[PDB]
C-alpha cells in the first residue's frame, strides 16, 4: 500500500505561503511601531 | 505502517533524546562547578556526549531521507519547523539588542533617571568602523553571494562542481571572519568586567560569532554531502536551511554594525 | 504618643487615613470594589440561574443557537464603557501622587540591607532606624523578656514587636515631605500604608516620592522587596509631630542624640 | 514492548503526553508540599519551625523535628529557610508543574488528534523535550541541597532571580536554577516549535483553520507565545549568570548597570508565561462546557479571535510588573491603560461560556463542576488584576499580600481547575478505566471549600498591609493566617483524595469499552478511537463526514 509522495499537499502550500506572508506582515509592522515610539518619546 | 493512505514520516523508537538529555544535565552541572573553583571533567563530559547525541541524531536524520521517509509533505514539515527556530533566534538577540538601545540611550550617571550619564561610557575607545568593521562586514556580505550561487546553481542549472565551489569558499570566509573577530577582541581597548558597555558589546558580538562558527560548521556538512552527492534541485533541505541559516546570522552582523559600531560611536 | 496607622487584628480593611493620597487610595479602591463587586455577582447569578433552569431534567432538549449579535456588541461594549469610567477616576489619581510639589522638608532614605539610612539635607542630619529585636540592639529578632522590656523603655507594646524602631523619622504635620528613595546594596522597598504611599529602594537610581501629613501619631511601615534573610525584619517608623517641637527636634538630634 | 522502549525512546506523541502529566504530577505534589510547611509556619506568629538551631543536626537529623513546633523562646528565627522554600514553591510551580501538564501532556497527546492526525511533526524532537523538562526539573530540585546564601544551602531570592539579590548571594545554588530554568525554555521551544509546524502541516483534509476545535486553537497561542517569549528568558538570564560568574556589571551600579532594565527583560516574558498557563485551560473548559451543556461552542469565531486578543496584548503590558520599581508616569499610564484592555477579550471568553450553557441541558457531571468554579474563581481573579492594573491603586496592594490572592485565584482556582477539568474528562479515553462519579466530586467539593479559605482570607491580609515573602508577621495578622492556613491543609488533604482516587481508577477502575462515555456532544476525534486508542492512531485519515 505503498505510494510515497502521492498525497495532495494543496491546502498544506496555501498555508505556507499565508503563513509566510503573515509574518512579513507581522515584523514589519513591529520595526515601524518600534521606530514611531522611538520617534514619539525616547 | 501497514497500510495507510498518509505521506508523514512516523518513526522508530529512538535513545538519542534521552542520552542528550543526560549529557546536558552533566555539561551544565560540570559547568557550575568548572565557575566555582572545581576541575572542567565534568563539564566537556556532558558537551561530549552531546555532541555524539547531535551527530548521530542528524546523521539519521540524513540516513531517513535516505530511505525515502522525506516525501513532498514531511519536506514542508521540516522546512516550516527550521523556521521557527530562525524566529526564536531572532527573539533572543532582542534582548542583547534591548539592553544595548537601553544603555546607549539612557545611560546611567549619579542624578539616574532624573539625568542620564553619557554614552559611550567616559573613557571607553570605541572601535573604528571603516578600518576593521566594515572588513567584516564584506567578508559576510561576499560569502552570503558566495554560498546563494552555490544555491541557484544546485537548482537552477544542476552545476554541482559550482555548488561545491561556492561552499568551499563561502565556508573559508565564514571561518576568515571569526579569526578577523578575534584579532579585533585582542586589540580591544575596553574591557570585560565592571562596565556595561563591554558586558553588552562583548555578549552581543560574543553571541553573534558563536553563531558564525554553527553556520560555517554546518555549511562544511553540506560541502560533505555535496561531495558524496546528497543534493538534487527537487530534494535539498540541509542546503535550504543551510543559506537561510547563514543569512540571518550576516543580518544579525549588519544590523549589529549598524546598532553598535556605526550608531553607537 | 499617638500609635495610629498599624494593623489591627482580624482586619479585613486599610489602615487610618494620614493623608491626601492615602484618602483618595482607599476612595479609588472603594468605587473600583462595588463595580466589580456587582461584576461578580452578575456573572456568577447568571451561571447559577442558567445551571438550574437548563439542567437536563429541566429542559430535556438542547438548543442549537450559536450567535445573537445585539448581545455581543452589548457585552463588549458595555466592559469598556466600564473601563473609560475608571479610566476618568484613576489617571488623576496616579498624576497627583507621581507629580511631585515644591517641599517643604526633604528627606533621604536608604535602603541598607537590614536597616534604613535617613538624612535630612538641610538641617545636616543623619542616622539610622533599626528593628527594636535587630542583633544591632542584642536581640535575634523574636521576642525575649529583654526585647519585651526594651520596647516598654521604647513608648511600644509587646504587641508591636515587628513594627518598631530603634530610630524614628521624626516629620511635620501639614508640611510637604519629599522622600527620594535608593538603595545601598540590593533592592528594598519603603512604604507608609497610612500615607498611601511606597516605592523601591533601588541600587543606581534616585525615585522621589511626596506625602502630606493631616494628623500627628506613630505611622508603620515594613521592608517590601526580598531583600536577604532579615526580609522580615526591617521595619519602618515615622512620627509626624507639631511645627513647634520639629524645630527642638532640630537643635536636639545635633547632639549626636536620635530619639523623641 | 520493552519498558525501557517504550517511555526512555518514546516517539508516540501519546506516551510523551501522559509522560509529562504524571511528571507534572509528581513536582506539584513535591512542590504542593512546601505549601503546607509554609502553611504551617505562617499559621501562627513568631518563628516556631524555622530555626536556626536545626542545622547543626545533619539534614536527615532535623529535617524531621522542622515537622514539630518549637518554642518561640528556643527557636531561632532562621529566614533563609523560608526565602528557599517560597522560591521552591514559585520556581517549580510556574516551570515543572502547571505548564508541563496543561501543556505537554493533555496539549502533545490530544491537540493531534482534534485535527486527525497520525503523531506530531516532530516526534524524536519531542521526546526530547519531554527529557529536556526532566533535567531542568532536576537541576532546579538539586539547587535545593547545594551551597546557598547565607552559608546554607538554597537559593532564597525568588521565583524570578532579581538582582542585585540574585547576583551577590553565595555559593552556586542559583547557578543550578539559573541553568534549570534554561533547559525548561529549551524545552518548551522545542515543543512550541513542533506543535506549531504540526497544526498548521498536519491538519485532516477539510479541516480549515476555522474549522478547528478550541483546544487546539489554545495550544495554538499558547505555543506562539513560548515561541516568542523564552528566548527573552534565555538572554535575562544570561546576563545574571555573566554578572555572578563573569564579573560582569549588567545590572550593578558601580559598574553602570541598572536593575530595573533586568525587570523590563524578564517581566516582557513573565507576563506571556500567564497567558500560557491558562490559554490551554480556556481550551479544556470550552470542550467541557461543550459536552456538558450538549450544545456547541457560542460564537466559536470570537473566541478563537478573543485567544489571539489575549496573546498579542500580553506582550505589551509588562511593565505592570513594576509600579513601584521606578517608572516614569508616562510609562505607568502606557502600561496601565494597556492592561486593562485584556478584559474585553477575556469578559467575552467569559460570557460565550455561560452563553453555552444558556439554552442547553446540562449535565453535572464530575468534569462540569471544576469547568463551573473555573469560570466563577478565574473571575474572581480577574478583577483583583484590573484593580492591580491601576498603578494608584497598585502602590498600596503591590508586594503584599493582596497580589498573592489574584494569582492564586486565578493560578490554583482558575488553571488547576482547568487541569482537573481535562483530568476526569479525559481518564477513561487515555486509561480504558473511568472514575468514580462520588470521589470526583467530594474532591471538587472539598477543594473549592478549603483553596476558597486559602486564599479568600489572604485578600484581607493585602489590604491591612501584610507584606509579602516574610516568615513571620505582626500579632494584628494571626487571626486570618491561621484561616489561610488551616485552609491549606483542607486542600493539602484533597490533594492527597484525588491521588488515590487516582491510583484505585489506574487500578480497579470501570473497564472502559465504549468509545465516548459521555454524549453525543463531545464531537471532536477523540471520541471515534477506541478507549485507549490505538498504538498508531489515523494510520487511516479521518475521512471528512467522520465528524
Ligand atoms: C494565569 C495566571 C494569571 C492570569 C491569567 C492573570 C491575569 C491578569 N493579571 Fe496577573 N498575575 C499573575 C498571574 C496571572 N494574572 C501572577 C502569578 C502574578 C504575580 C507574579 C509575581 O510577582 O511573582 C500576577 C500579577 C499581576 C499584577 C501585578 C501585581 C504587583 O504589582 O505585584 C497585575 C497588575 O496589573 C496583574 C494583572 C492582571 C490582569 C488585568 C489580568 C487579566 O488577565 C484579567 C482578565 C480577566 C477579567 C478582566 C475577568 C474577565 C472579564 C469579565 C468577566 C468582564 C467583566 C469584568 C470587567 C469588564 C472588569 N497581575
Ligand atoms: C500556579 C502555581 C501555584 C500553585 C498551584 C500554588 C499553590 C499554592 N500556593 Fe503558591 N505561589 C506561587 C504559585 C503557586 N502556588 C508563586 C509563583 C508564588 C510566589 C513565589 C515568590 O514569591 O517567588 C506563590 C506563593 C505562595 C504564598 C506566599 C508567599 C509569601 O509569603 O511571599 C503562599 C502563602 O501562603 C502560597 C500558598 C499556596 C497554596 C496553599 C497552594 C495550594 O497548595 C492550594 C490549592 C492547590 C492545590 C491543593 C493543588 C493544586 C495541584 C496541582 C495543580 C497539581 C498539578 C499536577 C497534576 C494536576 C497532575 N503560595
Ligand atoms: C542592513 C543594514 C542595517 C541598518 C538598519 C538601520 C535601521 C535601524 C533600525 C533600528 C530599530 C531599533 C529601535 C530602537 C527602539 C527605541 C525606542 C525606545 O526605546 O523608546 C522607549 C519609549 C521611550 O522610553 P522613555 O523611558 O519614555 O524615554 C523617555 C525620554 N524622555 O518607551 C515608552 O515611551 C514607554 C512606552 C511603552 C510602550 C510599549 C510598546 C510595545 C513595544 C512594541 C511591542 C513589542 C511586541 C513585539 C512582539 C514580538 C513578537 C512578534
Ligand atoms: C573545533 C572543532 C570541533 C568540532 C566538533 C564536531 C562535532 C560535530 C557537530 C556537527 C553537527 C552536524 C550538523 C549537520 C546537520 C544537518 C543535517 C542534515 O542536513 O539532514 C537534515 C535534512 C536534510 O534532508 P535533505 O537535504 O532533504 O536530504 C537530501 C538528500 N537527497 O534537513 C533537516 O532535517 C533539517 C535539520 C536542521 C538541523 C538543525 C540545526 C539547528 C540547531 C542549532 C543549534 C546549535 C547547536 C550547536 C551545538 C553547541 C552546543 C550547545
Ligand atoms: C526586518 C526583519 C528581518 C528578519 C530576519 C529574517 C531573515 C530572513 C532569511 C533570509 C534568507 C532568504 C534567502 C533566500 C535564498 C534561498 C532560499 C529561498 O529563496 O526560499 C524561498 C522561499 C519560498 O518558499 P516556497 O516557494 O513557498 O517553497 C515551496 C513553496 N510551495 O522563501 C522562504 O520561505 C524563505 C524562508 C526563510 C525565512 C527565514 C526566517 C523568516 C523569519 C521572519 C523574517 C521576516 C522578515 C521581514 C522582512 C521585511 C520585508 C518588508
Ligand atoms: C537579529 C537580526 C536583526 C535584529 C533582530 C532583533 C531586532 C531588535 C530591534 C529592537 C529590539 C528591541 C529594542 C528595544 C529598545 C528599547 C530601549 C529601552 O530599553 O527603552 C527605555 C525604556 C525604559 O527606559 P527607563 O530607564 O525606564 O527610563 C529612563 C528615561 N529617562 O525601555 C522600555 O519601555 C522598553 C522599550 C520597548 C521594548 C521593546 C521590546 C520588544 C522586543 C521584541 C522585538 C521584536 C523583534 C522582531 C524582529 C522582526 C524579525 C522578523
Ligand atoms: C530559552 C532559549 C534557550 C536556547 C536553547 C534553544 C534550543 C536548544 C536545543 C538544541 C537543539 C535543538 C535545535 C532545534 C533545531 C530545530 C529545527 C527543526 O525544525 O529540526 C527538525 C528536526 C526534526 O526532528 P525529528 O523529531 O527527529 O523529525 C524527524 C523527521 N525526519 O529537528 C532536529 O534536527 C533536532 C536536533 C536537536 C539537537 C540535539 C541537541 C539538544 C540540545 C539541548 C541543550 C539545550 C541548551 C541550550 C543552551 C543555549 C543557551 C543560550
Ligand atoms: C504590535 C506588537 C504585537 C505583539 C506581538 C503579537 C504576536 C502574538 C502572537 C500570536 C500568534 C497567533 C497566530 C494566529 C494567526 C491565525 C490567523 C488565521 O488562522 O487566519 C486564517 C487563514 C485562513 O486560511 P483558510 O484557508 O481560510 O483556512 C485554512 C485552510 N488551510 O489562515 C492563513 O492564511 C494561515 C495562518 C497561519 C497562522 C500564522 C501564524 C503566525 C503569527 C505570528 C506572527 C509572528 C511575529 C514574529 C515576529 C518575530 C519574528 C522574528
Ligand atoms: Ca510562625
Ligand atoms: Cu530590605
Ligand atoms: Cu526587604
Ligand atoms: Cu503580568
Ligand atoms: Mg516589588
Amino acid at each position: 500500500g505503498h505510494v510515497a509522495g502521492s498525497m495532495d499537499i494543496t491546502q498544506q502550500e496555501k498555508t505556507f505561503a499565508g503563513f509566510v506572508r503573515m509574518v512579513t506582515w507581522a515584523a514589519v509592522v513591529i520595526v515601524a511601531a518600534l521606530i514611531f515610539l522611538a520617534l514619539a518619546n525616547a | 505502517a501497514h497500510a495507510k493512505n498518509h505521506d508523514y514520516h512516523i518513526l522508530p523508537p529512538s535513545i538519542w533524546p534521552f542520552m542528550a538529555s543526560v549529557g546536558a544535565f552533566v555539561m551544565l552541572f560540570g559547568a557550575v562547578l568548572w565557575m566555582h573553583g572545581s576541575g572542567p571533567w565534568m563539564g566537556l563530559i556532558g558537551l561530549v556526549v552531546v555532541l555524539y547525541t547531535m551527530f548521530g541524531w542528524w546523521s539519521d536524520v540524513v540516513t531517513e531521507s535516505l530511505e525515502g521517509d522525506h516525501t513532498p509533505v514531511v519536506r514542508l514539515g521540516l522546512r516550516w519547523g527550521f523556521i521557527l527556530f530562525i524566529m526564536s533566534e531572532v527573539m533572543f538577540f532582542s534582548a542583547w539588542f534591548w539592553s544595548f538601545f537601553k544603555h546607549a540611550l539612557y545611560p546611567m550617571g549619579p542624578e539616574s533617571p532624573i539625568i542620564d550619564g553619557i554614552f559611550p561610557p567616559e573613557g571607553i575607545i570605541t572601535f573604528d568602523p571603516w578600518h576593521l568593521p566594515l572588513i567584516n562586514t564584506l567578508i559576510l556580505l561576499c560569502s552570503g553571494c558566495a554560498a546563494t550561487w552555490a544555491h541557484h546553481a544546485l537548482v537552477h542549472e544542476n552545476n554541482r562542481r559550482d555548488v561545491a565551489w561556492g561552499l568551499a569558499l563561502a565556508i573559508a570566509l565564514g571561518a576568515l571572519f571569526t579569526v578577523f573577530q578575534a584579532y579585533e577582541y585582542s586589540h580591544a581597548a575596553f574591557g570585560f568586567a565592571g562596565n556595561i558597555y563591554g558586558a553588552n558589546f562583548f555578549m552581543a558580538t560574543g553571541f553573534h560569532g558563536f553563531h558564525v562558527i554553527v553556520g560555517t560548521i554546518f555549511l562544511l556538512v553540506c560541502l560533505i554531502r555535496v561531495q558524496r552527492g546528497h543534493f538534487t534541485p527537487e530534494k535539498h533541505v540541509g542546503f535550504e536551511a543551510a543559506i537561510w541559516y547563514w543569512h540571518f546570522v550576516d543580518v544579525v552582523w549588519l544590523f549589529l554594525f549598524a546598532s553598535i559600531y556605526i550608531w553607537g560611536q | 504618643l499617638e500609635i495610629i496607622g498599624r494593623p489591627q487584628p482580624g482586619g479585613t480593611g486599610f489602615q487610618p487615613s494620614a493623608s491626601p493620597v492615602a484618602t483618595q487610595i482607599h476612595w479609588l479602591d472603594g468605587f473600583i470594589l462595588v463595580i466589580i463587586a456587582a461584576i461578580t455577582i452578575f456573572v456568577t447569578l447568571l451561571i447559577l440561574y442558567a445551571v438550574w433552569r437548563f439542567h437536563e431534567k429541566r429542559n430535556k432538549v438542547p438548543a442549537r443557537f450559536t450567535h445573537n449579535s445585539p448581545l455581543e456588541i452589548a457585552w463588549t461594549i458595555v466592559p469598556i464603557v466600564i473601563l473609560v469610567a475608571i479610566g476618568a477616576f484613576s489617571l488623576p489619581v496616579l498624576f497627583n501622587q507621581q507629580e511631585i510639589p515644591e517641599a517643604d522638608v526633604t528627606v533621604k532614605v536608604t535602603g541598607y540591607q537590614w536597616y534604613w539610612g535617613y538624612e535630612y539635607p538641610d538641617e545636616e542630619i543623619s542616622f539610622e532606624s533599626y528593628m527594636i529585636g535587630s542583633p544591632a540592639t542584642g536581640g535575634d529578632n523574636r521576642m525575649s523578656p529583654e526585647v519585651e522590656q526594651q520596647l516598654i523603655e521604647a513608648g511600644y507594646s509587646r504587641d508591636e514587636f515587628l513594627l518598631a524602631t530603634d530610630t524614628a523619622m521624626v516629620v511635620p504635620v501639614n508640611k510637604t515631605v519629599v522622600v527620594q528613595v535608593t538603595g545601598a546594596d540590593v533592592i528594598h522597598s519603603w512604604t507608609v500604608p497610612a500615607f498611601g504611599v511606597k516605592q523601591d529602594a533601588v541600587p543606581g537610581r534616585l525615585a522621589q516620592l511626596w506625602f502630606r501629613a493631616e494628623r500627628e501619631g506613630i505611622f508603620f511601615g515594613q521592608c517590601s522587596e526580598l531583600c536577604g534573610i532579615s526580609h522580615a525584619y526591617m521595619p519602618i517608623t515615622v512620627k509626624v509631630v507639631s511645627e513647634e517641637a520639629y524645630a527642638a527636634w532640630l537643635e536636639q538630634a545635633r547632639g549626636g542624640t536620635y530619639e523623641l | 514492548r520493552g519498558f525501557f522502549t517504550r517511555w526512555f525512546m518514546s516517539t508516540n506523541h501519546k506516551d510523551i503526553g501522559v509522560l509529562y502529566l504524571f511528571t507534572g504530577g509528581l513536582v506539584g505534589l513535591i512542590s504542593v508540599a512546601f505549601t503546607v510547611y509554609m502553611r504551617m509556619e505562617l499559621m501562627a506568629p513568631g518563628v516556631q519551625f524555622m530555626c536556626a538551631e536545626h542545622l547543626e543536626s545533619g539534614l536527615v537529623k532535623g529535617f524531621f523535628q522542622s515537622l514539630w513546633p518549637s518554642a518561640v523562646e528556643n527557636c531561632t528565627p532562621n529566614g533563609h529557610l523560608w526565602n528557599v522554600m517560597i522560591t521552591g514553591h514559585g520556581i517549580l510551580m510556574m516551570f515543572f508543574v502547571v505548564i508541563p501538564a496543561l501543556f505537554g501532556g493533555f496539549g502533545n497527546y490530544f491537540m493531534p488528534l482534534h485535527i486527525g492526525a497520525p503523531d506530531m511533526a516532530f516526534p524524536r524532537m519531542n521526546n526530547l523535550s519531554y527529557w529536556l523538562y526532566v533535567a531542568g526539573t532536576s537541576l532546579a530540585v538539586a539547587s535545593l541541597f547545594a551551597p546557598g546564601g547565607n552559608g546554607q544551602l538554597g537559593s532564597g531570592i525568588g521565583w524570578v532571580l532579581y538582582p542585585p539579590l540574585s547576583t551577590s548571594e553565595s555559593g552556586y545554588s542559583t547557578d543550578l536554577a539559573i541553568f534549570a530554568v534554561h533547559l525548561s525554555g529549551a524545552s518548551s521551544i522545542l515543543g512550541a516549535i513542533n506543535m506549531i509546524t504540526t497544526f498548521l502541516n498536519m491538519r485532516a483534509p477539510g479541516m480549515t483553520m476555522h474549522k478547528v476545535p478550541l483546544f487546539a486553537w489554545s495550544i495554538f497561542v499558547t505555543a506562539w507565545l513560548i515561541l516568542l517569549a523564552l528566548p527573552v528568558l534565555a538572554g535575562a538570564i544570561t546576563m545574571l549568570l555573566t554578572d555572578r560568574n563573569f564579573g560582569t556589571t549588567f545590572f550593578q551600579p558601580s559598574g553602570g548597570g541598572d536593575p530595573v532594565l533586568y525587570q523590563h527583560i524578564l517581566w516582557f516574558f513573565g507576563h506571556p508565561q500567564v497567558y500560557i498557563i491558562v490559554l490551554p485551560a480556556f481550551g479544556i473548559v470550552s470542550h467541557v462546557i461543550a459536552t456538558f451543556a450538549k450544545k456547541p461552542i457560542f460564537g466559536y469565531l470570537p473566541m478563537v479571535y478573543a485567544m489571539v486578543a489575549i496573546g498579542v496584548l500580553g506582550f505589551v503590558v509588562w511593565a505592570h510588573h513594576m509600579y513601584t520599581a521606578g517608572l516614569s508616569l508616562t510609562q505607568q499610564s502606557y502600561f496601565m491603560m494597556a492592561t486593562m484592555v485584556i478584559a474585553v477579550p477575556t469578559g467575552i471568553k467569559i460570557f460565550s461560556w455561560i452563553a453555552t450553557m444558556w439554552g442547553g441541558s446540562i449535565e453535572l457531571k464530575t468534569p462540569m463542576l471544576w469547568a463551573l468554579g473555573f469560570l466563577f474563581l478565574f473571575t474572581v481573579g480577574g478583577v483583583t488584576g484590573i484593580v492591580l492594573s491601576q498603578a494608584s491603586v497598585d502602590r498600596y496592594y503591590h508586594d503584599t499580600y493582596y497580589v498573592v490572592a489574584h494569582f492564586h485565584y486565578v493560578m490554583s482556582l482558575g488553571a488547576v481547575f482547568g487541569i482537573f477539568a481535562g483530568i476526569y474528562f479525559w481518564i477513561g479515553k487515555m486509561s480504558g478505566r473511568q472514575y468514580p462519579e462520588w470521589a470526583g466530586k467530594l474532591h471538587f467539593w472539598m477543594m473549592f471549600v478549603g483553596a476558597n479559605l486559602t486564599f479568600f482570607p489572604q485578600h484581607f491580609l493585602g489590604r491591612q498591609g501584610m507584606p509579602r515573602r516574610y516568615i513571620d508577621y505582626p500579632e494584628a495578622f494571626a487571626t486570618w493566617n491561621f484561616v489561610s492556613s488551616l485552609g491549606a491543609f483542607l486542600s493539602f488533604a484533597s490533594f492527597l483524595f484525588f491521588l488515590g482516587v487516582i491510583f484505585y481508577t489506574l487500578t480497579r477502575g470501570a473497564r472502559v469499552t465504549a468509545n465516548n462515555y459521555w454524549n453525543e456532544h463531545a464531537d471532536t476525534l477523540e471520541w471515534t478511537l477506541t478507549s485507549p486508542p490505538p498504538e498508531h492512531t489515523f494510520e487511516q485519515l479521518p475521512k471528512r463526514e467522520d465528524w
